[PDB]
C-alpha cells in the first residue's frame, strides 16, 4: 500500500548514479538466444524497449543452469548493487540463521521466479538498463529495461521479503525443526532429517510454493537414473578442517628435511606449537641433498610436539560482518584445489579443497570456476553472504569461458592474481 | 523537409540551467551572412525566431571557410554540452571490414542535413536559444531558436541514430534481404539483386525517407568505390586500409614516435610482420610531449623492416558464414608474435601481432597461448565465434606445460604446424634433487645504501667462491649467485638459495628476459643436463647456508 503504485520507492544510494557498465561480446549462438528469450519478456511485458535519454547500462550473458537444453539470461547486477541494494541491506534486509551452517542436510531451491509479479518502482526501472549486442557492431544493441523486480538485482528478494515470509508461512508452521534462509534467488532449507525423509520436507514445501502461486524447479533435475551427481544436495555437518598435514617416510633425505624445515617455518603466523630452531640446526654442515640424515634428536621433539599442534585448530580468529571475506585458490594438480576464505591475512575462517577428477572430461578453467562456485555457496551457507576472489588465472581468460560452465544465478567479485610460490604449499 | 518522428524527451543536469553566453560582435559582412541563412531555415522551420525573456544564448560564429563561397553558421554548443544529460552513447564500435559478410553490390547514400530534420524535444528548445548581432543600432536582440538536432549539440548524435533507426523498421520489414549499415551520416545498403532490381530498393528507400521528412543528397548514389571509410578502403572482394604514409625526419619527438606506432599498429591489421615492441619501447616515461629522442639501432631496423613490408599492398577478403574461421601464429622474434586468420588459404581476413607488456619475463608456451587468447577475444568480436587454431607447438610440449603449471588456462583445440621455428620447452628443472651432483650453497647480499654487493658459493665437496660486486641490488646479486654457481657447476647440479625471488623467477622456467642477467642463466640453464632448485629458509632458520652468509 505504498502511496506509489505498488511501487516501493527504490533509491540509488545518496550522490550516487546509476551503472555504466559495459557489455562483454557473446558469441552469435547466446545473442541468438538473449533476443529470443528477451522477446518473450517484452510480450509477458517484464521489459520494455528503451532509447536514447538512457546513459544506463548493466551487462548480461547467457548461460545453460541445471540443464543441457534451454538457455537463461543472466544479468549481472554487481554495480548496481553495490549502488542501491547498500541502502538496502538495511531498510529492507534479511536476517542470517546461525544454525544453517550446522544442520545435517541443506537443500537449495531456486524461487527467482515469483519476482516477474511484483512491479518495479516505475522511477527506478532506468537503471536495469541492459543492452543486447551485435556481432561486429553492425547494428546498435537491442535496448531494454525491467518493469518487474529484476532477479539478481539484490533489490528484489528485500522488496518481495514481505510476500515471502506469508507463502512460508504454513509450512514453517507443520515443519517448525526445519530453517529457511534466502539469499537473492534461492531458497537453503536445511533438515535434521535422514536422507529420503529430508528430501521429503523439501517435495512438500516444493509442492507448497508450487500449488501456491510459484514455480519452482532445481533442487533436482528428475526421477530418470543415468548415475549423474548435477542434482543439488548439500551437508554442512562434514567440511570441517585441514590437511596441514607433514609427511610420513621411511628414507629421509636433506631434502626432505630441509623442505620439512620451511613448511614447518611457514606456520609461524599461525600455530604457534612450533619454532624449529632445534630441527632446523640438524643440518648445520653442508650435507649433501640427495644424502641422508638420521632419526636421534634433541630436536625431534620438535617434529614431535609439532606434528600433533598442526592437528588442533587455531582460535582467536573472529569472523565480522563489517569486513569483506576474501578467499584464495591454489592450482595443486589432479584436477585438485585447495582454497582458503579469510579476512584478515593468516586468520583463516575457512580452509578447503574442491577436487573433480585427475584427467577425464574436465579442463582446468571448469574446474576453477566449478571450485569457486562450491566456495560460494559453502560461504553464503556459513555467514550469509559471497567472498571475493582472488583467482589463479589470467583475466581475459577467465572473462572468456566462466560464462561456459557456470551455473548459480549470483556472481561473485574477483580480482586475479599472481605465483603464489611456496603458498603452493599448503594441502 | 522537417518530421513527423515523435521527439525523444531530454533534460538538463539535475540542478543545472541554459546557457547564457553572449555574442561578440562581428564583421557585419558575416552579420549580414548569417541573417540570410537564418532566413532560409526559419522558412524550412528548422530554427525560430524567439521572444523576448528566453534569457539563455549560445556564441553563433560565422566562418566562410576558405576557397568556397557560401558560408557555414557555426554555433558553439559547449555549455549546453556540459548542461545536456549524458546519452547511450552513439556506437563507438565500428565494425570490422572482415566481419562484414558479402553482397554482389552496395549503394551508400549520404543522410547529410539528416541532423536537421530531425525533431527537438519541445520543451528542451529554450537553451538551444542564440542571438545574431545589431550592427550596433536599433539594438537587435535578433533572436532564433532553434527545432531541430542543432549541428553541435551533445544529445544529437545519439538521438539522430535512434530517429533513423525507428525510421528503416518499416523499410526493413519489407525487405528482410537488403541489409543496412548507418553510421554518422552515412547509410550504407547492400542487395544480392543485379543492379536492376537493387537500385529499384535504393531510389525506393530513398523516397521512404523522404516522407519522414528525410532529404538525401543525391538523385542517384553518389557512391563511390572503393569507400573511404574509417580508415578503410571498401572494395567488391577487398577490402585494405588508406595511404599509410610513414615519416622519416632526423629527429623524433614523443609525439612524433607515438603517430608511427599509430599508423604501424593500425597497419598491422593486414600487413602481416608489422613488428612494433622496439618503436614502443622508445616511448617510457615519455610523458615529454616535445622532447626528442634517439632511436636505437633496434628502432630504426624495426622502422625499416616495416617500410619494407609497407612498399607493396595486401588486400584483405570479406567474410563467408559458411566457410571455416581458421587462425594460425607464427614467431617472429624479440618475443613478439603475428598471426592471420583465414577461411581459405594464401588470402587473408585480416591479420594481427602480439607482444608482451612490461612484465619481468616470460615464456614461449606462456606466450603463444598469451596470443591465442588474444586471437579469440578478438574473433568473438569480428565473427562472433572462435576460429580453429593451427599451431606450431608439439601438443605434447603444451601438455607438459599447461599441467606442470601453477596457474588455470584452457586453449582450445589447435593443430601442429611443422612450419618451423617450433615453440619447445628448450629446458625442464628435475623436481627430484641429483644423487652424486655437487650441491651448491649459493647466495649475495648488497648493502642496501652504499649500492654494493658479492656473490659466491659454497659446495658439499668444499670449493668455495666469492665475487665482488659494485652498484647492485640485494637482488640482481641473489641471482648473480645462482649463476656464478650455475657456471662452475657441472653438467648435474643442486643449487640452494634464500631467495623466494630469485627462486621464484627461475620455478616460472624463462627463456627470454627483459633482464640481460636472468638471459645469461636461461643461457647456462640450456647446457646443464639435470638442474635442481631448492629453497631454504631465506635468513633465520640458518641450515646449510648458514656459512654462505657470513662470507658473501
Ligand atoms: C558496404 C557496407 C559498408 C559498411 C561500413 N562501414 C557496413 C556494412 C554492413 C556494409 O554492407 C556490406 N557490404 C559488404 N561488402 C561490400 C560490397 C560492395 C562494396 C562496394 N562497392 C563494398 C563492400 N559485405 C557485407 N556482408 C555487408 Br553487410
Amino acid at each position: 500500500p505504498i502511496s506509489p503504485i505498488e511501487t516501493v520507492p527504490v533509491k540509488l544510494k545518496p550522490g550516487m548514479d546509476g551503472p555504466k557498465v559495459k557489455q562483454w561480446p557473446l558469441t552469435e549462438e547466446k545473442i541468438k538466444a538473449l533476443v529470443e528469450i528477451c522477446t518473450e519478456m517484452e510480450k509477458e511485458g517484464k521489459i520494455s524497449k528503451i532509447g536514447p535519454e538512457n546513459p544506463y547500462n548493466t551487462p548480461v550473458f547467457a548461460i545453460k543452469k541445471k540443464d543441457s537444453t534451454k538457455w537463461r539470461k543472466l544479468v549481472d547486477f554487481r554495480e548496481l548493487n553495490k549502488r542501491t541494494q547498500d541502502f538496502w541491506e538495511v531498510q529492507l534486509g534479511i536476517p542470517h540463521p546461525a544454525g544453517l551452517k550446522k544442520n545435517k542436510s541443506v537443500t537449495v531451491l531456486d524461487v527467482g521466479d515469483a519476482y516477474f509479479s511484483v512491479p518495479l518502482d516505475e522511477d527506478f526501472r532506468k537503471y536495469t538498463a541492459f543492452t543486447i549486442p551485435s556481432i561486429n557492431n553492425e547494428t546498435p544493441g537491442i535496448r531494454y529495461q525491467y518493469n518487474v523486480l529484476p532477479q539478481g538485482w539484490k533489490g528484489s528478494p528485500a522488496i518481495f521479503q514481505s510476500s515471502m515470509t506469508k507463502i512460508l508461512e504454513p509450512f514453517k508452521k507443520q515443519n517448525p525443526d526445519i530453517v529457511i534462509y534466502q539469499y537473492m534467488d534461492d531458497l537453503y532449507v536445511g533438515s535434521d532429517l535422514e536422507i529420503g525423509q529430508h528430501r521429503t520436507k523439501i517435495e512438500e514445501l516444493r509442492q507448497h510454493l508450487l500449488r501456491w502461486g510459484l514455480t519452482t524447479p532445481d533442487k533436482k533435475h528428475q526421477k530418470e537414473p543415468p548415475f549423474l551427481w548435477m542434482g543439488y544436495e548439500l551437508h554442512p555437518d562434514k567440511w570441517t578442517v585441514q590437511p596441514i598435514v607433514l609427511p610420513e617416510k621411511d628414507s629421509w633425505t636433506v631434502n626432505d628435511i630441509q623442505k620439512l624445515v620451511g613448511k614447518l617455518n611457514w606456520a609461524s603466523q599461525i600455530y604457534p606449537g612450533i619454532k624449529v630452531r632445534q630441527l632446523s640446526k640438524l643440518l648445520r654442515g653442508t650435507k649433501a641433498l640427495t644424502e641422508v640424515i638420521p632419526l636421534t634428536e634433541e630436536a625431534e621433539l620438535e617434529l614431535a610436539e609439532n606434528r600433533e599442534i598442526l592437528k588442533e585448530p587455531v582460535h582467536g580468529v573472529y569472523y565480522d560482518p563489517s569486513k569483506d571475506l576474501i578467499a584464495e585458490i591454489q592450482k595443486q594438480g589432479q584436477g585438485q584445489w585447495t582454497y582458503q576464505i579469510y579476512q584478515e591475512p593468516f586468520k583463516n575462517l575457512k580452509t578447503g579443497k574442491y577436487a573433480r577428477m585427475r584427467g577425464a572430461h574436465t579442463n582446468d578453467v571448469k574446474q576453477l570456476t566449478e571450485a569457486v562456485q562450491k566456495i560460494t555457496t559453502e560461504s553464503i551457507v556459513i555467514w550469509g553472504k559471497t567472498p571475493k576472489f582472488k583467482l589463479p588465472i589470467q583475466k581475459e581468460t577467465w572473462e572468456t569461458w566462466w560464462t561456459e560452465y557456470w551455473q548459480a544465478t549470483w556472481i561473485p567479485e574477483w580480482e586475479f592474481v599472481n605465483t603464489p610460490p611456496l603458498v603452493k604449499l599448503w594441502y | 523537409p522537417i518530421s513527423p518522428i515523435e521527439t525523444v524527451p531530454v533534460k538538463l543536469k539535475p540542478g543545472m540551467d541554459g546557457p547564457k553566453v553572449k555574442q561578440w560582435p562581428l564583421t557585419e559582412e558575416k552579420i549580414k551572412a548569417l541573417v540570410e541563412i537564418c532566413t532560409e531555415m526559419e522558412k524550412e522551420g528548422k530554427i525560430s525566431k524567439i521572444g523576448p525573456e528566453n534569457p539563455y544564448n549560445t556564441p553563433v560564429f560565422a566562418i566562410k571557410k576558405k576557397d568556397s563561397t557560401k558560408w557555414r553558421k557555426l554555433v558553439d554548443f559547449r555549455e549546453l554540452n556540459k548542461r545536456t544529460q549524458d546519452f547511450w552513447e552513439v556506437q563507438l564500435g565500428i565494425p570490422h571490414p572482415a566481419g562484414l559478410k558479402k553482397n554482389k553490390s552496395v549503394t551508400v547514400l549520404d543522410v547529410g542535413d539528416a541532423y536537421f530534420s530531425v525533431p527537438l524535444d519541445e520543451d528542451f528548445r529554450k537553451y538551444t536559444a542564440f542571438t545574431i548581432p545589431s550592427i550596433n543600432n536599433e539594438t537587435p536582440g535578433i533572436r532564433y531558436q532553434y527545432n531541430v538536432l542543432p549541428q553541435g549539440w551533445k544529445g544529437s548524435p545519439a538521438i539522430f541514430q535512434s530517429s533513423m533507426t525507428k525510421i528503416l523498421e518499416p523499410f526493413k520489414k519489407q525487405n528482410p534481404d537488403i541489409v543496412i549499415y548507418q553510421y554518422m551520416d552515412d547509410l550504407y545498403v547492400g542487395s544480392d539483386l543485379e543492379i536492376g532490381q537493387h537500385r529499384t530498393k535504393i531510389e525506393e528507400l530513398r523516397q521512404h525517407l523522404l516522407r519522414w521528412g528525410l532529404t538525401t543528397p543525391d538523385k542517384k548514389h553518389q557512391k563511390e568505390p572503393p569507400f573511404l571509410w574509417m580508415g578503410y578502403e571498401l572494395h567488391p572482394d577487398k577490402w585494405t586500409v588508406q595511404p599509410i604514409v610513414l615519416p622519416e625526419k632526423d629527429s623524433w619527438t614523443v609525439n612524433d614516435i607515438q603517430k608511427l606506432v599509430g599508423k604501424l599498429n593500425w597497419a598491422s591489421q593486414i600487413y602481416p610482420g608489422i613488428k612494433v615492441r622496439q618503436l614502443s619501447k622508445l616511448l617510457r616515461g615519455t610523458k615529454a610531449l616535445t622532447e626528442v629522442i634517439p632511436l636505437t639501432e633496434e628502432a630504426e631496423l624495426e622502422l625499416a623492416e616495416n617500410r619494407e613490408i609497407l612498399k607493396e599492398p595486401v588486400h584483405g577478403v570479406y567474410y563467408d558464414p559458411s566457410k571455416d574461421l581458421i587462425a594460425e601464429i607464427q614467431k617472429q622474434g624479440q618475443g613478439q608474435w603475428t598471426y592471420q586468420i583465414y577461411q581459405e588459404p594464401f588470402k587473408n581476413l585480416k591479420t594481427g601481432k602480439y607482444a608482451r607488456m612490461r612484465g619481468a619475463h616470460t615464456n614461449d608456451v606462456k606466450q603463444l597461448t598469451e596470443a591465442v587468447q588474444k586471437i579469440t577475444t578478438e574473433s568473438i568480436v569480428i565473427w562472433g565465434k572462435t576460429p580453429k587454431f593451427k599451431l606450431p607447438i608439439q601438443k605434447e610440449t603444451w601438455e607438459t606445460w599447461w599441467t606442470e603449471y601453477w596457474q588455470a588456462t584452457w586453449i582450445p583445440e589447435w593443430e601442429f604446424v611443422n612450419t618451423p621455428p617450433l615453440v619447445k620447452l628448450w629446458y625442464q628443472l628435475e623436481k627430484e634433487p641429483i644423487v652424486g651432483a655437487e650441491t651448491f650453497y649459493v647466495d649475495g647480499a648488497a648493502n642496501r645504501e652504499t649500492k654494493l654487493g658479492k656473490a659466491g658459493y659454497v659446495t658439499n665437496k668444499g670449493r668455495q667462491k666469492v665475487v665482488p660486486l659494485t652498484n647492485t641490488t640485494n637482488q640482481k646479486t641473489e641471482l648473480q649467485a645462482i649463476y656464478l654457481a650455475l657456471q662452475d657447476s657441472g653438467l648435474e647440479v643442486n643449487i640452494v638459495t634464500d631467495s623466494q625471488y630469485a627462486l621464484g623467477i627461475i620455478q616460472a622456467q624463462p627463456d627470454k628476459s627483459e633482464s640481460e642477467l636472468v638471459n645469461q642463466i636461461i643461457e647456462q640453464l640450456i647446457k646443464k643436463e639435470k638442474v635442481y632448485l631448492a629453497w631454504v629458509p631465506a635468513h633465520k632458520g640458518i641450515g646449510g647456508n648458514e656459512q654462505v652468509d657470513k662470507l658473501v
